Order: C-alpha cells, then structure tokens, then sequence
C-alpha cells in the first residue's frame, strides 16, 4: 500500500547499440557481388537474410529457437 | 508493437463490414476466438478500439463483461480512405428498415 | 494519367504499388527484396549516404535483374511517400528521402504501369 | 403412418400451461385422433437458500427462494404430418413444446 | 518481452470467476449460477424467480 523505497540498481532495457548498417554485401569489381557468410538455409526463412558471423557460435536471427550450429 | 500491421487490417476490415465489433474483457485469450479467426493472442481488439475512440469515430457500451462498439459517420469516412475502398462502398448494411 | 516521361513514371508506380504492398523502402529491405525474385523495378536517387550502395546496387541489378532507373533530387521521392497511407504528401511532421526504392512487378498491373516499363526496358 | 407421437409440455405457470393443453386435446378428440389425456408428472422444487445480507453483520438471517417448474404431456397416435401442423400454432403464451417422433 | 505470464489455474476458487466484473470471495457454483450472491438478490424481480416464500 506505501510508497517505494529505494533500490541501489535499476536500469530498465538496454538501447540496443546504434551500429553502422549494411557492409555485408562486398563490392571489389561489377557485377560481382562478394557474398561473405552463408545465408540462412531453412524453408520458412527466404535466404535473402545473412545468418551471423559470430564464429564460435553461428546463428540464424530470423529464427529464435531452433538452427544453432557453433562451429 | 503494440501489435503487429497485420492484425490492425484484420480488426479495422471486420469493423467495415458488420458495422459493430463485439469482445470480452480477459487478457488471457488464447487466440481469440467469436470471430477475427486465430490471429489476436492478446487485447488487440480492446486495445485498438480505444486508441480509435479517443479521436471520436465509434461509441462504445459496456455491459456484463462484454464492450460493445459502434462505428459511426466519422470513422467511416476515415476507414474508408485509410483503406482505400471506393467513394461509395457500406458493405454494413443500408436499406430502410420497416 | 502519364505520357511516359521519367518524372511522372515512377509517381504511377507508387499509387497502386502502394495497395500491391510492393514498396521495399531503404537499403536493406530493398537488397532483400532484390535478392529475391519478388522485386522488378528498382530505383536510385541522389547520393546522401555512402559511396558503396551506389555500386552495389548496380551489381545486383547485373546478377539477378536488370531494371535499374536514376533520377536525382532524393526529397522528390521523398515527398511522395507518406508515413503510413494517404493523407498529406506536404506533411511538415515527417518526410524524408528514401535513396533508394525496391518495387514487386512495379506494383499492380493495368495501365500506364505496363507502358513506362516496357518503354524504357527495350531502350536500355 | 399412424406413429405414436408425444406432445409435452413445459411450463413454470398452472393457467399458462392447463388451458393450452385442453386446446390440443380438444382440437384432437374433435378430429378423432384417439388421443389420450395429460400425464402429470410431480412439480419440482429448485431452492436457493443463501444470506440475506451483504457483508454479514447484525442478526443472522437467510432467505428461501423457489422455483415451480411444470411437465405434462399428451400422447398421440395419428399422422405426423396433421400434428406436426396443428400443434405450433395458436399458442399465446411463453409456454415451451417438444415434440417427439416415438415413445412407444 | 517475456517467456511466461502464466502459471497452472486448472482448479480451485482461481481458475473459476464471477459475473460481477470477475469478481471472487464468494465462492459460486450452483445449478449453474456464476452469478453473485449481492446481484441474485437485485434479480428477485427480474426472471429466474419470483419471491413467493
């Protein structure tokens, strides 16, 4: 029923870093499109989207329980 | 989000065409069910309907655990450009009622 | 509506893209879009970004369907866009350019749409 | 055919229920159906026996409430198709009918 | 967001709910009811009964 008393802590959601967009299509010569990794092979993902670089874990972001190879 | 863009046309298209949407007050619907088919897991007929409210365009009641809306001549002309239909198109009903 | 100049075009596209839902807006919607067989049309606009997308856009127009058009002047295709429907292209709440606008069979097929397509495909 | 077919009745009201019966038995015997008479069946008690104050308080005390319900039915065997056109009509009351196609 | 919100209400005076506004405390069952016992008093005139002893 009373007031709040003080926490030491909280910090609510993380900001979600404000990286630099899309590098990860490499032009060298035209047309030639230099594709680094893979890109996701399952039916209901499209594979136009990149699986993760991340190596030492390797990771589809489309899908979020499931398709996790790590090596 | 606040709710996916698919499952708003699917609310504010059912609402064109019976002229008045129906619901109950829970937040543990699993689906919902009674109509829009298995594609709400949430409020989301509540929680549109409000926002719609609170800039006029339907009335609503509210009467033993179950809301009751009715669109009127504002929103009508609002949904109706919103999603694109024809300059005459009121699919709710219009006849004269005897 | 158009007599099949450049600027009008890409205004036609737009109209009944819209209700076709084939507008991939930015770059990375646009190179998936592309990436995929679901786009045919692509668009390009004036530099406001990096020199890369510039060059990478051409090269996969070369791999998988060439449909490229440029036209300069970015708040142009800037303003055509709303943000969300119809309802005011003026719009001092929001507008902003896109840079580049990825189109899924250049929309609806019907009239003029069919036109201005064919009408530069056979010249370029 | 002649098929062996039940009117019951249902009702919660002794006049409302009675006299729409004598219609049907009249109607009946007039055209020779055989018909036979009404079969009362015993009148059931739904009781409710809860406080009669909210947020108890004060001296205790309850409060009976009742409901009478009513069944009679008036057995027939005659054609489906005559019954089945005479019954639903010329009923006045919110008196409820069931009919059946055999019993017997 | 979050993996849960929910935790088993299959039985007990939880999983069943109240026609007041989903309402409890006052524990319902019968012959149908999930009618509460304050507004059942307020519904002696209207139909279900009439008060007669």
């Amino acid at each position: 029923k009373k007031s709040y008393t003080t926490p030491k802590k909280n910090k609510h959601k993380r900001k979600k870093v404000k990286l630099a967009v899309l590098k990860y299509y490499k032009v060298d010569e035209n047309g030639k499109i230099s594709r680094l990794r893979r890109e996701c092979p399952s039916d209901e993902c499209g594979a136009g989207v990149f699986m993760a670089s991340h190596f030492d874990r390797h990771y589809c972001g489309k899908c979020c329980l499931t398709y996790c190879f790590n090596k | 989000m606040l709710m996916p863009k698919k499952n708003r046309i699917a609310i504010y298209e059912l609402l064109f065409k019976e002229g008045v949407m129906v619901a109950k007050k829970d937040v543990h619907m699993p689906k919902h069910p009674e109509l829009a088919d298995k594609n709400v897991p949430n409020l989301h007929v509540m929680k549109a309907m409000q926002s719609l409210k609170s800039r006029g365009y339907v009335k609503e009641q509210f009467a033993w655990r179950h809301f009751y809306w009715y669109l009127t001549n504002e929103g009508i002309q609002y949904l109706r450009d919103y999603l694109h239909l024809p300059p005459e198109i009121v699919p709710a009903t219009l006849r004269r009622s005897r | 509506g158009g007599v099949m100049d450049v600027n009008t075009a890409l205004q036609e596209v737009l109209k009944t893209a819209l209700i076709h839902d084939g507008l991939a807006r930015g770059i990375r919607e646009a190179a998936k879009a592309l990436d995929k067989r679901q786009a045919h049309l692509c668009v390009l606009a004036s530099n406001c970004d990096e020199p890369m997308y510039v060059k990478l856009v051409e090269a996969l127009c070369a791999e998988h369907q060439i449909n490229l058009i440029k036209v300069d002047d970015n708040k142009k295709l800037g303003e055509w866009v709303g943000l969300c429907k119809i309802d005011r292209e003026g719009k001092p709440r929001k507008v902003v350019g896109c840079s580049c606008v990825v189109v899924k069979d250049y929309g609806k097929e019907s009239q003029a749409k069919d036109v201005i397509e064919e009408y530069f495909k056979c010249k370029k | 055919a002649i098929h062996r077919i039940r009117i019951t009745l249902t009702s919660r009201n002794v006049k409302s229920l009675e006299k729409v019966c004598a219609d049907l038995i009249r109607g009946a015997k007039e055209k020779n159906l055989k018909v036979k008479g009404p079969v009362r069946m015993p009148t059931k008690t739904l009781r409710i026996t809860t406080r009669k104050t909210p947020c108890g308080e004060g001296s205790k005390t309850w409060d009976r409430f009742q409901m009478r319900i009513h069944k009679r039915l008036i057995d027939l065997h005659s054609p489906s198709e005559i019954v089945k056109q005479i019954t639903s009509i010329s009923i006045e009351p919110g008196v409820e009918v069931e009919v059946t196609i055999a019993d017997a | 967001q979050q993996l849960y919100w929910s935790h088993p209400r299959k039985f007990g005076q939880g999983s069943r709910s109240c026609r007041v506004c989903s309402n409890r405390h006052g524990l319902i069952r019968k012959y149908g009811l999930n009618m509460c016992r304050q507004c059942f008093r307020q519904y002696a005139k209207d139909i279900g009964f009439i008060k007669l002893d």
